[PDB]
RNA sequence: CCCCACUAUGCUUAGCCCUAAACCUCAACAGUUAAAUCAACAAAACUGCUCGCCAGAACACUACGAGCCACAGCUUAAAACUCAAA
């Protein structure tokens, strides 16, 4: 027929997904330096998916990790782990 | 199945510290269990103040057991755990590495709710 | 070096001192503002009491004891009662969101005692007790 | 309640009483002026006005 | 049973309590501890923590997206083009 | 032997640019406000940019600038509406002039 | 209503009681967005099939009868007198 009619197919300049920072990565509640990354310096408390940045998928694993960490005695719960201050700063909040 | 027994002990020396394993390693073999190893994670101030067996403990020594045991022998095992002085602290998880980690493509994308009121004029 | 809001930690070689003294043995102001008082107990970091004062040991009675200016005069008293005794730096530790939450400190700051570090102690329960009935108003 | 050994004191207390009124004063001028906001809400309703919401079919 | 004067502890800069006190407030409020220890003073029953959240949530909503649109149409501010037109 | 529409289309510069997103386009500025210079792309809206301090003088009308084009068209649904709301004006980012 | 103290009670175990604005007051299953869309408001209008329910207000979550471990109870549930409304 017409040969520069448009043709069905799938987009090819669609973007890869973002991917969450833990994708592909397994979490386990003995990993305390890793944990301590998505929680409070000052109170303790787990940060948000708004903060953190993760999927629902790891922050549930990261949350669930974090209790088990914290009732099993490898993790503090009232306060970040004051070894792990200076790691990355993988959540998005500022408080100074 | 396949269990992980992430077990907390008393800061002893060395020789404490060995009887103590060996222990733990004999009754989970007689109460069936298949030990596959033995992982140490070091000597560390805990992260709390853990009141055990009407001492309180600062520093602890941080095991794991990696094992297969029956069902049954959970209870059994979490029982001696709880009996022993020895340890400070000692949970049976289901080992981690058993859950295969199923792939993710990507953060798909929510894209705003529509339709949720009736488009007559307010 | 930079500042750091952190503090720090024991067991571990920090170069901040304070009149040769380490942040370990700082003494301690506990500030409990509560809604309708202020109290205000300075210890030494061994746990030691040297003073203390409240909106009702400074003569504030009833809902003049729950005010800022209450809070501020019993710092004020905290603080001299605690120079007498010889401290200078102090890490102010206060639980309770009362009026005398801040006041007090600053009657701390007026009475001559320099703030090093400032703490929060509320009590927050995870979900502990049953707190009482809500009033209706 | 003698004044003249008070002075001081005194002095201070005013200066902070005739700044809190100039300051005051100084807010509703800024209050006017809209600095501190991104926007102030009557502008903010004019551009809303300009691009209004359209939950109706047209 | 935790170590004490690591939670919730701000060192002050230079004798700056003020600056000090306003970062543990400020701390405290992003995390949610202010709030939390004020809806604590009494006790909120479920059905009125529910329709609480329910309501924050709600306006959490409105006010993102107002947020949105004030922000996408913010560059629209200019000056008028057109004028007398 | 009459060019169709399709040929047309499949052939047109704006088709062959794919995603306008961080694509060097050079716009033509044809109307001043102040500050503010309206700058016309080859697209169906033209983008509207602040004079930049540097050689702020330079820019004239019918001067030709090199832009980093963000949106051909800045759209979005907002909460409760039922079409998008668009400002009619491009998203670009001008970077300068073009000899 | 406000403040203080304390009890039944909230908890555990073994039986009962079987009620809620038990409401998302929007039944289950399958399907449509075509139009003739559509009283109003609400959370758009519908179609096929089936079950349950409804037939002016009040009397009436009532009386009597019956059933229940329930004995100041629960379920089912009227009628007479009255009104032109609800
Ligand atoms: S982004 Fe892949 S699991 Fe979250
Ligand atoms: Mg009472
Ligand atoms: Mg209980
Ligand atoms: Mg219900
Ligand atoms: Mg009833
Ligand atoms: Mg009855
Ligand atoms: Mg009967």
């Amino acid at each position: 027929s017409n040969e520069d009619l448009p043709i069905s197919m799938e987009n090819p300049y669609k973007e890869p997904l973002k991917k969450c920072i833990l994708c592909g990565k397994h979490v386990d509640y003995k990993n305390v330096q890793l944990l301590s990354q998505f929680v409070s310096p000052f109170t303790g408390c787990i940060y948000g998916r708004h903060i953190t940045g993760l999927c629902g998928k790891k922050q549930k694993e990261i949350t669930k990790a974090i209790k088990r960490a914290q009732i099993m005695g490898f993790m503090p719960v009232t306060y970040k782990d004051p070894a792990y201050l200076k790691d990355p700063k993988v959540c998005n909040i500022r408080y100074r | 199945p396949r269990y992980e027994l992430a077990l907390i002990l008393k800061a002893m020396q060395r020789p404490e510290t060995a009887a103590t394993l060996k222990r733990t390693i004999e009754a989970l073999m007689d109460r069936g269990a298949i030990v596959r190893d033995l992982e140490n994670l070091g000597e560390r101030a805990l992260p709390y103040r853990i009141s055990a067996h009407s001492q309180q403990h600062n520093r602890g020594g941080y095991f794991l057991v990696d094992f297969y045991a029956p069902t049954a022998a959970v209870e059994s095992m979490v029982e001696h755990l709880s009996r022993d002085i020895d340890v400070i602290r000692g949970n049976i998880v289901k080992h981690p590495l058993t859950q295969e980690l199923k792939e993710c493509e990507g953060i798909v994308p929510v894209p705003l709710a529509e339709k949720l009121y009736s488009t007559k004029k307010r | 070096t930079k500042f750091s809001i952190y503090p720090p930690i024991p067991g571990e070689e920090s170069s901040l001192r304070w009149a040769g003294k380490k942040f370990e043995e700082i003494p301690i102001a506990h500030i409990k503002a509560s809604h309708n008082n202020t109290q205000i107990q300075v210890v030494s970091a061994s746990n030691e009491p040297l003073a203390f004062a409240s909106c009702g040991t400074e003569g504030f009675r009833n809902a003049k004891k729950g005010t800022g200016i209450a809070a501020q005069t019993a710092g004020i008293a905290a603080a001299a009662r605690a120079k007498q005794k010889g401290v200078i730096h102090i890490r102010v530790v206060v639980k309770g969101l009362g009026p005398g939450r801040l006041s007090a400190m600053h009657g701390l700051i007026m009475g001559g005692l320099e703030v090093i570090s400032i703490t929060d102690n509320t009590p927050i329960p995870h979900n502990g007790c049953r707190p009482r009935k809500a009033r209706k108003l | 309640f003698r004044d003249d050994a008070c002075r001081k004191e005194i002095q201070g207390f005013l200066d902070c009483a005739a700044r809190a009124q100039e300051a005051r004063k100084m807010r509703s001028i800024q209050e006017t002026l809209g600095e501190s906001g991104s926007l102030l809400p009557n502008k903010l309703n004019k551009l809303l006005q300009r691009f209004p919401n359209k939950p109706y079919l047209s | 049973k935790h170590l004490k004067f690591i939670a919730r502890t701000v060192m002050v800069q230079e004798g700056n309590v003020e600056s000090a006190y306003r970062t543990l407030n400020r701390i405290l409020t992003m995390d949610g501890l202010i709030e939390d220890i004020k809806h604590r003073r009494y006790y909120e029953k479920p059905c009125r923590r529910r329709q609480r959240e329910s309501y924050e949530r709600c306006r959490r909503i409105y006010n993102m997206e107002m947020a949105r649109k004030i922000n996408f149409l913010m560059r629209k501010n200019r000056a008028d083009p057109w004028q007398g037109c | 032997n009459v060019e169709s529409f399709a040929s047309m289309l499949r052939h047109s510069p704006l088709t062959q640019m794919g995603p306008a997103k961080d694509k060097l386009v050079i716009g033509r500025i044809f109307h001043i406000v102040e500050n503010d210079l309206y700058i016309d792309f080859g697209g169906k809206f033209h983008c509207v940019c602040r004079r930049p301090e540097v050689d702020g003088e330079k820019y004239q009308k019918g001067t030709r600038v090199r832009l980093r084009l963000l949106d051909l068209e800045l759209t979005s649904r907002f909460l409760g509406a039922t079409t998008d709301t668009t400002v009619l004006e491009a998203n670009a980012v001008l970077l300068g002039i073009q000899e």
